[PDB]
Order: C-alpha cells, then structure tokens, then sequence
C-alpha cells in the first residue's frame, strides 16, 4: 500500500504481495532469516530491500547539534519549559518541567503533592511568556475523590499569587472549563483510560498536560511479593504508552508516587528512611525524579511544619533542595534556601 | 569441490540447479549461459546474476595488527584511573557496553565521550567525530555545552602551561561552535526505527569518513516492552550485535552501548544483574558496571580480553566525568 | 556431471550426450543406476565402448579402498603432538594432542576460551615454529595480549617480532565470509602441496556460535543446513590436510529440566571430537585466573574429570 513508490524489481514486490506484507513497519518487524524464508529469495536482495525501506522511513536531514542549540523555535522540547508558578521552584528546576519524558513526584502523606499538582494544572493555561502552554490539563484520580473545594479556593486566590502578571487578562482566563477530571478503580481500567481516552483529548488540542494522582495506588492492591512479573509487564506497558504520547504531542507527564520505608537489614538511597515505591522497573521509565519530604514535630517543634523539595536525579540537574510553605494562595518556595 | 549451499544463491535457482544435478561451481564457470538457461529452464537474467554472485565470492598478520592499533589512539575519558584500568581509555574497533542502576551517570559518560572524541592529536586525542542515537530522549544540549566549556577551559589551561606554539595552533579551530557541530543527532522512538537507522548507518559513515565514535544511549528500552515473543527478540539482538561489531571493524570505530540492571532474587538476598538475558552476556567485547556502594560511585570492569577485572572510584562534577 | 567437456573421459562425443539426454539419462548417478545392458541394447550403442567409458568414469571419480597396516605406518609419522601448557587433557588424550581432529571448548562469558586459544597459538607459533591461522568473528583478538603472552616466555625483541608475523588473522562476521575464507585456505593449501614450509597446521575459530546464531530461530531449515555444511567442510579440512582445528561455543539452559549443555542444539553435538567445558569456581578462591576445566566428550578416554587451570599467573 506504501512500498509501491519504492524503487525495486517486479520479482521482489511480487514476493512481498504474495507474503502479505503491508507497510514498512511490518517488514522492519521481521528479521533477516524471517524475511528470507517468507520471500524465499536471496540475501543481497533482502539487504537491498531493508536499505530501501529504511531510507524511505527516515534518513533525509543531517541534524547536527548546532540546529538543536541555535534554532530555539525549531525544537521547543529542548528549550521551552513549563513553569511551576513560583520563581524559587523554577530556579531550582532551572525553568520547570521538561516537555518530553515523565516527571515523578514522590513523598509520604500530607507532604503537598496534590497542591503542586493543582498549581501545575492552573499554571499551564497562561501564555507562553508567563511560563504556560496556552492549553488545558487532564487529571486522573486513582485513589479517592477530587478536591473541588480546594481547586475553587485556589482559583479565587489566583490573582493574589500571580503578582508579576498584570491582571487584565486574568479575568479572560476560564480556569474551570479547561480542566478535565477522570476516575479509575483498577489497573486494567487505568490502562484502558490511557490507551483510549487520553489520546483523544491530546490530539484535538484541549489539553497539553497529563497528571496521574497516584500511579502506585492501583498496583499495591492487586500484586503481592510473589507476582512481580505481571506487575513489571504492566508497568513497562504503561510507561511505554505514556512516553510515546508525551513525545508525540509534546505534553509533559507528571506522575505522583508513594513511598515505602527502608526497613534496614544499592539504588543510591543509603541513609534515607524512605524510598520511592514500585521498585526499579518503574524507576527505569522516568526522566526527572523529585521527592517532597516533611519533617515531623520532632524536627518541626519550632512552631510550623518544615517542608523540603529535593531533586534526586536528572540528566541536566545537580542534586539540590529547597524549602516551601503551603498557604491559602498556593505553594510558595522560601527565598534564599537552595542548597548546593 | 565447492558445494552450492555455501553461496548466497536464491533458493529457487539453487533448488532447480541441484535438481538438474550440478554440485560444483568449477563447471558452472565455463558453461555458456544459453544452454545453461535451456537446460535448467531459466532465463538470461538469473543466469548472469548467479554467475556474477558466484564469481565475486586481507593477508594481515599479528605484526601489522599491532602496528595499526599502535597508530590509532584511545578515546580519553577525563578519568585518569579509568584510563589506567582500561589500558588507556576506550579502545577502537571493539564494542563497549555499560550497565548500571538508573541515575548513575551513564548518560554523562556518553556525553563526555562525545565531547572527548574531538581532542586534537597534539594533546593526545583521536580528533574524530561522534554519532549519537537516542532512544529515550535524555539528550539535553545544555549539559553538552557545559561539558564542552569545561573541556575547553582545561585544554586552554594545559596548553598555556606547556608554552608551546604548536599547541596554540590547534586551539583557534577548537571553538565551541565547531566542536558542537561535529555531533550528529538521531532519535529512534521504536525498535523498528532503531533497526532501520542501523541498516542506514554504513552509507552515512561512507559519506562522513571522519566519524570515530557511535553511541547508542539505551538499547534495553526499545526491546523490553511490547515484545511477548522471546525468540524474535533474541534473533534481533544477535543480528544487531553482529552488525554493530561488523561496522566497528570495517570503519575503525568505537561502539558504545548502554544497558539496564534488573533485580534477581537469588538464594534469598536479591542482587542486581544486567538485563536482556544470559545469551546477550557475551555479545559485547567489553562490559562495564557502575555501582553505588555507600554514597560512592564505583566503576568496576567485568569482562575484557586484555585486562584483569578491578574496581575504580569516580564521581560526577558540574564539569563532567571526573576522578577522585 | 554437468555439460559435456573435452578431457573428462576418453572417447566422448556430442552424439552420445545428445542421445543420453534425449533418453532422460544425463548425470552419472542415474546412468550407473540404470543397467548398462538397458542403455546398451535399447539405444543400440556399442557395448565395449560403453562399458569402457563407465569403468574409466567410475575409476577417475572413485576412492579406491586401501589396506590398514600401511596407512597405519604412514600415520605414525603424519600425526603430531601439540601442547598448550597444561597436561590435564594431555594425560587423558593418549599422552598427546591429535593433529587431525576437531576439538572445541564450551564456556560462558568470561570463561577464558579465547585466552586458551591465544596461549595455544602463541605456544605453537613461537616454540614449535610453524605458521598458524586464526579466525576472529567478534573482535575478541587484541595484539597487545599476544605481545604480553610472548614476553612471558622470551626476552629478545627479534624472537617476538618474528613470531608475530607467522600468525595470520582474518575477520569474518557472516557465515558466507567464513565459508569463503575456509574454501580459500583449502585451495591455497591444495596448491601448496609441493612446498614444505609456510603451511598452517593449526586453525582456530574464535566463535562459531556468534556467526551462525542469527541464522537459527523460527520454523525454517536453512540455518541447520548451513551449519551442517560448515561442519562438514571443517571436518574435511582437518582430516584430509592434517590440521588441528579448535572452535568455541556457548552453553544453553541451566534450568531443572535441562542440564548445562553446549549450544547449537542436538545436531551440533555429533560434530566435534573433543569437548572441554571451562567453568568458574565459587566461594573462596573465586575471581582471578582460577577456572575449572573438565572433559565432557573425548570418545577415547574416560570422562568426567575436573582439574584446575590458572591464567592470571600463566603467561
Ligand atoms: N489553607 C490551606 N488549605 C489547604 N491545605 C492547607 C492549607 N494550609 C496548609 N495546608 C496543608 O496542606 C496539606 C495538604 O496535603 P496534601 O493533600 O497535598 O497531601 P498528600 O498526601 O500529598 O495528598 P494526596 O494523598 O491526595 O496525594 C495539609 O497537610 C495541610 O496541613
Ligand atoms: N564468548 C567469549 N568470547 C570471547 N572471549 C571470551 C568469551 N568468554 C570468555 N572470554 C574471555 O575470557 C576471559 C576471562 O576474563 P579474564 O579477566 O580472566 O581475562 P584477561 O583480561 O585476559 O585476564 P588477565 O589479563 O589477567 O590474563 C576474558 O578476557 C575474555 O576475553
Ligand atoms: N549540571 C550538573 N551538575 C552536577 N551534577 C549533575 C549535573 N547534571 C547531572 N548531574 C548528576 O549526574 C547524574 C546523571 O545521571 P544519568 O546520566 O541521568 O543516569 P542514567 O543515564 O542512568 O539515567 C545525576 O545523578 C545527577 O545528579
Ligand atoms: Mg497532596
Ligand atoms: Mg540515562
């Protein structure tokens, strides 16, 4: 259906037609011996066929790194960033979340993950100059009900938080109508949702941000310590699908994760009391891994809770940390607190 | 006596030829194609292509190989102890594979090797190019810029300390824009795209003969998802390894591959082992593993045909891959 | 036989081949399978010329069986003994390695197969002063290791320089390349029957599994045929031309159902003559050059004997 335009000899295309090969993806799916036995023809013509199919699929532009560096507008994924709404957090993240790959947020309960997720959901609708993407967001609740009251309070207090942006266009922004909420209850339900509903929303352009309220919640209620292989298969499939969608539509994916204690009797966590859940198979699918921690009254006997946001690993970010507080306006980082 | 099975003949022409009763090319060499076509019921085109493919299908000893490998240098790593343990750096004409836990520094090492391959021969480099194939999207230009700036600062420092005119002559060409234009970028989001790019590599290397390094940052990700059939994966991996080693030996390159670690619950205490099964274990000439120990990164050589395995410490600074 | 050519056999003409290929009998196999009387009288051809042609055709195409004792005295001197540096196999091989047999080593990653091949090649080239051909298929050769091995036995530059030039190395990454290399070697040594020096006596293949592993898989049959043809030509080379051939291989499933076995399936098991299963020790004494060597198949001595081989301190 598509290999017809390729230059070739009639014998090989007749063999392809007799062998029921549809597109270049199908022929690249099979290997050397498989194609040789299917077409029943010599090796050099198979090599020529593979070369021609590869040249058809790709291999046109010689893209150097100067084209990546200088041409800012040609490759937004390498330069454009999604701001977190607070200058201190953006400085810690050197601009914000990347537009490609998966970003993980992990921590214990009552740490402030949902507040950051809501702030990122609101912050995506700003124009590109103000650190937004001029699009909506998708929220997938996997554990419990969505906090509508807190979202309404944040929307009401939004003019107070965005002090730098002048407020003439703030009233034009319709925050409520550009946020989509979904609910799931099983691992299979979440897989079906990400397979079917999410691409429809991203392709048509309603939203350019995907948030999962708790990826670890469905997986902790089905698989025990003796069923690691099916869980690994499901995690690999979900990660592959999410990465493919994010790369295709240039939409950041933010995943919220839970933690489990060390239970001291590796992966880089030597003296840490808690570690991200879902094992190492899930950790291989991510790009930037964060961690939000709260020191309890033992260290928080000073009057107010102590919250620190830490960077665990990233291809372009040193391991750092800062501090932040949660108020009626949102999440704000404490100035002059970044650690080196 | 040469059996026809040992030739790249099409199965149809081979089967009809052996049905006729010919079992040696020495007598196919002189048979006129007219009666050849008449006897076995074929046409002129297949006869001539069989004749040419049969007729178409050097003497280097150990001394020549030793001299040749002494002529070409090694790729610096900017880690002195790692260079010492590896015999002087990453060797050419061989496939090198690196494993390690996520967030350990494999991508940093790949970026440093991409930068380090452009060091002029006067300072002790190889002065070549680099090809970077990304399968995960973890290629950030800012980190490469920072690494190149650190490298050029160190190079200027050592050149000034040497106080030699020839060193200065090889620095004005060594500018940030020039070196950063010698890294060719690709991106394969699927294993089929990666395979197609691999098939297309030899022509690209023929066009650009100055390339001395090929990097494939991540081969486990394309093959570890959405592949239920293990035999197909094994065949694809074996073919890819054979093609990569063939490219390395044909074009005098240094293939760099990146792998992933997987937990194995042995006895009762789980330990990390490289992924992609056990058959893949000896598909790479050299195997390197990066540990974590206790807040200390260790680079332990695992398999090599030249040096015994040992252990070396290292760490990552805002300037790149460094020792100490 | 193909088409008629002058000089194949005395008394051939175009009328004979025309009538025979008209009678649906052209090749030698069916001509000899069919009764000589049938073609002689049914076609009306002369009996004497026909029987003379058949006898001269068989005689020049056959191998006449010979007596045993005479070939035994000639093989008493034709054979040779090659030592690598350890006598574990030497004692269990009738006190000497066989030149003209297909021996092989099966070992996993980091076992030391190519180390054994390298040390054996160095010992053969330097100590015994004969040419040796080495075939590499995965880039497992480095000349620095060869130089280091040679320096452990000699301290003179001239001997090291001379020894290296008698070790010939060729790169083959596909089965067709390997077949072409071996066929070229066969042709060259056939042309060099007159000469007495410069002929390689030891042929080493670094890895026969890696070349042929992509060809396996699926439900087809051409890969098995290719590997069988490679085995047959290797055996013919080693037997006819009196060469010592050494190849390597990998292991297969170690699970409960299947014990540690050589790769390439059951069909490859009948190919070699001697098997050496290198292995690594566990617990105390691990790492380094400590490797356990065992003899699985020899077909000449009792098997199942385990020994110790050190490589780190050896050469
Ligand atoms: N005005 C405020 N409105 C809401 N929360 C506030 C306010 N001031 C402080 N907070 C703090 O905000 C925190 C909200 O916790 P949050 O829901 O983010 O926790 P989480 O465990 O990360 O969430 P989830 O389990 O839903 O992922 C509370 O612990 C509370 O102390
Ligand atoms: N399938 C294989 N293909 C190639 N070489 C192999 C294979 N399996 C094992 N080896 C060889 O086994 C050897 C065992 O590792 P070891 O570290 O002992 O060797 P080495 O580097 O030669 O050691 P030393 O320099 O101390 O003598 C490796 O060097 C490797 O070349
Ligand atoms: N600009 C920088 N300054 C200092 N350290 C950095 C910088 N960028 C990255 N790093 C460190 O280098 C490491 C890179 O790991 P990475 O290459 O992402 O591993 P992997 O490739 O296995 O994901 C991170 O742990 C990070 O802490
Ligand atoms: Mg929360
Ligand atoms: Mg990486």
């Amino acid at each position: 259906m598509d290999l017809d335009l390729l230059d070739l000899n009639p014998r090989i295309i007749a063999a392809i037609k007799k062998a029921k090969l549809k597109s270049v993806k199908e022929v690249l799916h099979f290997s050397g011996p498989d194609l040789k036995r299917l077409t029943n023809l010599s090796s050099p013509e198979v090599w020529h066929l593979l070369r021609t199919a590869s040249l058809h699929l790709r291999g046109s532009s010689i893209l150097t790194a100067l084209q990546l560096h200088q041409q800012k507008e040609r490759f937004p994924t390498q330069h454009q960033r999604l701001s977190l709404g607070c200058p201190v957090l953006d400085a810690l993240l050197r601009g914000g979340l990347p537009l490609d790959g998966i970003t993980e947020l992990a921590g214990r309960s009552s740490a402030g993950k949902t507040q950051l997720a809501l702030q990122l959901c609101l912050a995506v609708q700003f124009p590109r100059q103000h650190g937004g993407l001029e699009a909506g967001a998708v929220y997938i609740c996997t554990e419990d009900a969505f906090p509508h009251k807190r979202l309404q309070q944040l929307m009401a207090q939004q003019p107070r938080l965005r002090t730098d942006v002048p407020g003439e266009l703030l009233q034009k922004l319709r925050f409520g109508s550009q946020i989509f909420i979904e609910h799931v209850a099983d691992v299979d339900t979440l897989l079906e949702c990400v397979n079917k509903k999410v691409p429809v929303l991203l392709s048509r352009g309603m939203a350019r941000l995907v948030v999962i309220d708790s990826v670890a919640a469905p997986f902790r209620c089905e698989f025990d310590s003796q069923a690691s292989a099916p869980r690994a298969r499901h995690l690999q499939s979900l990660g592959a699908t999410l990465r493919e969608l994010s790369s295709a539509f240039q939409s950041p994916v933010l995943c919220i994760n839970q933690v489990t204690e060390a239970m001291e009797e590796p992966l880089g966590f030597w003296d840490e009391r808690v570690s991200p859940a879902l094992g190492i198979t899930w950790a291989n699918q991510l790009l930037v891994r964060l961690l939000a921690d709260r020191l309890r009254e033992e260290e928080a006997a000073l009057g107010c809770p102590a919250r620190t946001l830490r960077v665990l690993s990233a291809p372009h970010l040193p391991p750092s940390s800062c501090s932040y507080t949660i108020s009626a306006e949102g999440v704000r980082g404490t100035p002059g607190t970044q650690s080196h | 006596q040469r059996d026809l099975v040992s030739f790249p003949l099409s199965p149809a022409v081979r089967v009809k030829l052996v049905s006729a009763g010919f079992q040696t090319a020495e007598e196919l060499l002189e048979v006129k194609p007219s009666e050849l076509s008449k006897e076995v019921g074929i046409s002129k085109a297949e006869a001539l292509e069989t004749l040419q493919i049969i007729r178409r299908e050097k003497k280097c000893t150990a001394l020549e190989l030793l001299e040749q490998e002494h002529t070409q240098g090694f790729i610096i790593t900017f880690c002195s102890a790692l260079d010492d343990i590896l015999g002087g750096g990453v060797p050419l004409m061989k496939t090198t594979e690196i494993c390690g836990a996520p967030g350990v520094g494999k991508t940093q090492l790949c970026m440093q090797l991409a930068v380090d391959v452009q060091i002029p021969e006067c300072f002790g480099g190889v002065a070549g190019e680099a090809v970077f194939i990304d399968t995960e999207g973890s290629f950030m230009v800012d980190r490469v810029v920072d690494l190149a700036t650190a490298c050029i600062q160190h190079l200027q420092l050592i050149a000034e300390k040497h106080k030699g005119e020839e060193h200065r002559k090889a620095l004005e060409d060594f500018t940030l824009d020039n070196i950063l234009s010698h890294i060719y970028y690709f991106r394969c989001r699927d294993y089929t795209e990666l395979l197609a790019q691999v098939y297309l590599l030899p022509d690209f290397l023929s066009e650009h003969s100055k390339v001395r390094l090929v990097i494939v940052d991540g081969i486990a990700f394309p093959f570890r998802h959405d592949l239920d059939d293990l035999s197909l994966r094994t065949r694809l991996l074996n073919g890819l390894a054979q093609q990569m080693i063939s490219l390395a030996n044909n074009h005098r390159l240094a293939v760099i591959l990146t792998n992933q670690m997987t937990t194995k619950i042995d006895r009762n205490q789980a330990l990390l082992v490289p992924a992609l099964g056990e058959s893949w274990g000896h598909a790479a000439t050299i195997r390197l593993i990066f540990h974590w120990d206790r807040k200390q990164r260790l680079a332990t050589l695992y398999k090599s045909p030249s040096q015994k395995e040992c252990t070396v410490l290292f760490q990552i600074k805002p300037q790149g891959f460094r020792d100490t | 036989m193909g088409v008629l050519r002058v000089g194949l056999c005395p008394g051939l003409t175009e009328e004979m081949i025309q009538l025979l290929r008209s009678h649906r009998i052209k090749t030698v196999v069916d001509l000899v399978s069919a009764d000589l009387e049938e073609v002689a009288q049914k076609c009306g051809l002369s009996y004497k010329a026909l029987v003379a042609l058949r006898r001269v055709l068989l005689a020049q195409f056959s191998a006449f069986p010979v007596n045993g004792a005479d070939l035994y005295e000639e093989l008493k001197t034709s054979t040779a003994i090659l030592s690598t540096g350890i006598g574990s196999l030497d004692k269990l091989l009738d006190a000497g390695l066989y030149t003209g047999e297909v021996t092989e080593i099966v070992g996993g990653p980091g076992s030391g197969k190519t180390q054994v091949c390298l040390c054996m090649a160095a010992n053969v080239a330097h100590g015994l002063q004969q040419n040796v051909l080495y075939v590499d298929s995965n880039g497992g050769l480095t000349a620095s290791r060869l130089l280091q091995l040679l320096q452990a036995k000699t301290q003179d530059e001239e001997e090291q320089a001379e020894a290296l030039r008698r070790i010939q190395v060729v790169h083959a990454f596909d089965i067709f390349q390997m077949l072409d290399v071996l066929q070229e070697l066969r042709g060259t040594v056939a042309q060099q029957v007159t000469g007495s020096s410069g002929t390689v006596k030891v042929v080493v293949v670094d890895s026969v599994t890696a070349v042929v592993s992509p060809l396996l898989g699926g439900q087809q049959r051409e890969g098995l045929a290719l590997m069988m043809q490679l085995a047959r030509e290797l055996k013919t080379l080693a037997r006819d031309l009196g060469m010592a051939v050494v190849v390597t291989n990998h292991i297969t499933r170690d699970r409960d159902s299947g014990r540690l076995k050589p790769a390439l399936g059951r069909s490859w098991s009948f190919v070699p003559s001697t098997r050496i299963l290198l292995d690594t020790i566990e617990g105390a004494g691990a790492s380094g050059g400590r490797r356990m060597a065992c003899l699985a198949k020899s077909s000449r001595q009792p098997t199942g004997f385990q020994e110790m081989v050190d490589i780190g301190t050896w050469g």
